[PDB]
RNA sequence: GACGACGUUGAUAGGCCGGGUGUGUAAGCGCAGCGAUGCGUUGAGCUAACCGGUACUAAUGAACCGUGAGGCUUAACCU
RNA sequence: CGAAGGUGUGCUGUGAGGCAUGCUGGAGGUAUCAGAAGUGCGAAUGCUGACAUAAGUAACGAUAAAGCGGGUGAAAAGCCCGCUCGCCGGAAGACCAAGGGUUCCUGUCCAACGUUAAUCGGGGCAGGGUGAGUCGACCCCUAAGGCGAGGCCGAAAGGCGU
RNA sequence: AGGACCGAACCGACUAAUGUCGAAAAAUUAGCGGAUGACUUGUGGCUGGGGGUGAAAGGCCAAUCAAACCGGGAGAUAGCU
RNA sequence: CCCGGCGAGGGGAGUGAAAAAGAACCUGAAACCGUGUACGUACAAGCAGUGGGAGCACGCUUAGGCGUGUGACUGCGUACC
RNA sequence: GGUUAAGCGACUAAGCGUACACGGUGGAUGCCCUGGCAGUCAGAGGCGAUGAAGGACGUGCUAAUCUGCGAUAAGCGUCGG
C-alpha cells in the first residue's frame, strides 16, 4: 500500500528544520526544552 | 490410488519430470557414473535401457529415435559407436546400482549407477 | 577411573539430543561408536563427536584402556536461549527462543 | 484447535513413548575384504562384498 | 506402521525376445508432378502399467533379540 | 576451630513462630525491655523478569525447474567453474532522479544474522575505492508562496503587508 | 469535432475465489469500468481542531475522527465494578 | 599437553585460601528439565487427599520392635476466591 | 519318583507416579559502594556583543567512544605553592 511515510529532506528541513523551528516564539520553546530535557539530536541533522 | 499403475511421479510435472530424465541420461553415459537419491536410480533404469537396446541393431532411422528423445548428438555419438559391440551379447539388463548411503545434504537415501561393463 | 567430557551450548533442544544419547546409554565404546557413526540425524554429529572426546580423556589423563570401556552415564541438560524476534502476521510480533543445550559424556569402568 | 485444560507432564511424557530412535545395530562385515559398512550399502573405500566398486 | 510375495534350493521387481493392444502407410530411397503433394517400398513403424518365458543386473556368509525341559497343593492313574 | 542466606533434620509452643544442629556458604548478626512503620500476599483479564504448555504439532513467504561432473574443504541438494535443462525480454534488462549512507570490491572467519546446512552473503575483522573549466547543484533570474526596513493594526504575544 | 466508440499503459475497485494466528493491520489469480478528459502523475507550497476540507459518506485530516495527537489542569470524577 | 575443524567446547596441569570462585565469574531459592537408586504400575475409572493397611526396600536399636520411603486394596469425599 | 487334569499363582515394565542423592536453566534472598532523595549551615543569587547557555567538527603514539581542550587543540606563557 501507499504507506504515509513517504519521505524526503526537503519536506523534512522546511518543516522541522532548525532555523524553521527557532523562527517564532512558540517554536522557541521546544528548542528551550529539548535543551533542558537534556536530548543530545536537538531537532534533525542530516 | 495407484493400484496396478507404475512411473513414479517424483513430485515434478511430467514436463519437468520428462526433461530431467533427459539430462541425467545425457549426464549418464558421458560419465558413465552418478550418485542420485535411491527412486531416481530406481527409475532413471527404466528410462534408459531402452537406449542401448535400440542401439545394438543400428539404422539410419533410430539414430534420429535416439535423437527424438535425446536431442544430444555427442550423446548419440558415444552410442552407435562404441556401444555397439560393447553390448552384442547382454540380453537385458544393463545397470548394476548400487546402494552408496546418505546425503549429508538433506538425508536422501544415496545411490550409484553405472553401466556393467566398466575398466577404467 | 572415570572421566568426563563436556559440550557445552550446543546448538539444538534437549529432546532432539536426548533420543540418540538414550541408546548409548548403558554400551560399551566401540559398539556405541558404530551405532552413532550411522545414526542419520544432527545430534549423532553433535555427541559423536564429543563421545570421541571423552574416550581421549581416558587414555590420556585416566585409563589407556578403550577395548572393555564402558559409558556409564550420559544426560543431555537445558541452557540459555537466544530469545530473537519473530514476524507473525497483521502486525503482531512472536518471541522466538532459539534453544540451545549442554551435554556431558561419562567415561568409567564399572 | 484450542487447548483449554493444559495437560501435565505425565501425559506429555507417554506421548513420547514412541518417538525413540529406530537401531541401526546391524552392521555388516565383508566377504574378501574384512571391513564393516552397513548392510546393503558401500564403504568410504568403495568395497562392496570384496570389489573395489567404485574406487573413489 | 501392519498383512502378503520372494532373497542365487531364486520369475519378487527392472531389462530383454515374442505375442497382445493402441495410433495409423515411420523414416530413408525411387517414381509422377515447374510446385504444394501423390504413389510404390508398407496395415509398414512406433508402441505406458497388459500376458508368456529368459536370471542380464539388483535382491549376500553372516551379525542380531529370542535359550538351556518349564512353580505351589490336592485328586485320579503309573508301581 | 565459620554471621546472614540457602538446603535437610530432631525438638517446642494453642497458632502467628521459636530453639538446637548436618551440608553449602565466606563477613557480617543481634539478647532482654521498649520506640517508630515502605510491617506480613494466591487472586485485582494488576506490573516486571524468567520458565512451561499447545508440540517436536504448524509453517519455511508466489506451483520460473532442475539434473551432473570437477575442485576448494574437516563435512556440499544451496558456494566457484564447466555442461545441458527451465523462466523474464515496454521485464524478473540496462541507466538516473527521490530516498537509503559503505550497502561496492580483495583477503579472512562462521558464535551470532540469512525461517535450514553453509567453505557462500547486502553478516562480523582488516584494508581499499568515489579523481570533472563542459555532468547536477552551488551560482545569475522569477512563479505558487514564506518572512518582512519604514508602516498600518492589535490586551501581550502576534496577525497583514510595501 | 467528440466530457464519442474498441483496447494496452496509467487508474479505479464490480463480481467470485483464496486468505482472513494472512505472503499483506485490505492483498493475490480469473475475469470487470474507463482510458484526450470534469482525467492521471511527479515535485514545491497554503488552509487547521469547534476549526480545515469535502461532486456530501458525518467521509478525510499520518492504520485511530459525531471533534485528531502530545503535554498540562490532574492522582479529574465514578452512589460503579 | 591430549581430542576438536590450526572452531566452539572440554578433560588434566600450574596459580590461588577455594575454579561443585573461570571471565554468562560472590551468594545461586522456586517454577520448569533430566540422571540414578528404591517402591507402586498395563481389568482400573472420577478434585487425586484423609482413616485403615499387606508386602517389599532401607537407618537402627538391640534383637522386642519403633523411625523413614512406597503404599496394593478399602471407608468417606463434587478445588479456591 | 514320573503322568493327565483341576485350583491358585510372582519375577516382565514402552512409559508414568512418589521420596532421596545429583546437577541443569534461572538470577530471587543476605551482604556491598565513588548512586540518588530530603535537609541543617554559611556563600553565591547569574552567564551575555573586549560573543553565552546548548551543540557540530576537529586535537594524542592511536581504531573508536567518554573527559579535557580549540589550526597555540589531553595543551602556551606567567607569578606561587
Amino acid at each position: 500500500m501507499k504507506r504515509t511515510f513517504q519521505p524526503s529532506v526537503l519536506k523534512r528541513n522546511r518543516s522541522h528544520g532548525f532555523r524553521a523551528r527557532m523562527a517564532t516564539k512558540n517554536g522557541r520553546q521546544v528548542l528551550a526544552r529539548r535543551r533542558a530535557k537534556g536530548r543530545a539530536r536537538l531537532t534533525v541533522s542530516k | 490410488m495407484r493400484h496396478r499403475k507404475s512411473g513414479r511421479q517424483l513430485n515434478r510435472n511430467s514436463s519437468h519430470r520428462q526433461a530431467m530424465f533427459r539430462n541425467m541420461a545425457g549426464s549418464l553415459v558421458r560419465h558413465e557414473i552418478i550418485k542420485t537419491t535411491l527412486p531416481k536410480a530406481k527409475e532413471l533404469r527404466r528410462v534408459v535401457e531402452p537406449l542401448i537396446t535400440l542401439a545394438k541393431t543400428d539404422s539410419v532411422a533410430n539414430r534420429r529415435l535416439a535423437f527424438a528423445r535425446t536431442r544430444d548428438n555427442e550423446i548419440v555419438a558415444k552410442l552407435f559407436n562404441e556401444l555397439g559391440p560393447r553390448f552384442a551379447s547382454r540380453a537385458g539388463g544393463y545397470t548394476r546400482i548400487l546402494k552408496c548411503g546418505f546425503r549429508a545434504g538433506d538425508n536422501a537415501p544415496m545411490a550409484y549407477i553405472e553401466l556393467v561393463d566398466r575398466s577404467e | 577411573m572415570e572421566t568426563i567430557a563436556k559440550h557445552r551450548h550446543a546448538r539444538s533442544s534437549a529432546q532432539k539430543v536426548r533420543l540418540v544419547a538414550d541408546l548409548i546409554r548403558g554400551k560399551k565404546v566401540s559398539q556405541a561408536l558404530d551405532i552413532l557413526t550411522y545414526t542419520n540425524k544432527k545430534a549423532a554429529v553433535l555427541v559423536k563427536k564429543v563421545l570421541e572426546s571423552a574416550i581421549a580423556n581416558a587414555e590420556h589423563n585416566d585409563g589407556a584402556d578403550i577395548d572393555d570401556l564402558k559409558v556409564t552415564k550420559i544426560f543431555v541438560d537445558e541452557g540459555p536461549s537466544m530469545k530473537r524476534i519473530m514476524p507473525r502476521a497483521k502486525g503482531r510480533a512472536d518471541r522466538i527462543l532459539k534453544r540451545t543445550s549442554h551435554i556431558t559424556v561419562v567415561v568409567s569402568d564399572r | 484447535a484450542v487447548q483449554q485444560n493444559k495437560p501435565t507432564r505425565s501425559k506429555r511424557g507417554m506421548r513420547r513413548s514412541h518417538d525413540a530412535l529406530t537401531a541401526v545395530t546391524s552392521l555388516s562385515v565383508d566377504k574378501t575384504s574384512g571391513e564393516k559398512h552397513l548392510r546393503h550399502h558401500i564403504t568410504a573405500d568403495g568395497y562392496y562384498r570384496g570389489r573395489k566398486v567404485i574406487a573413489k
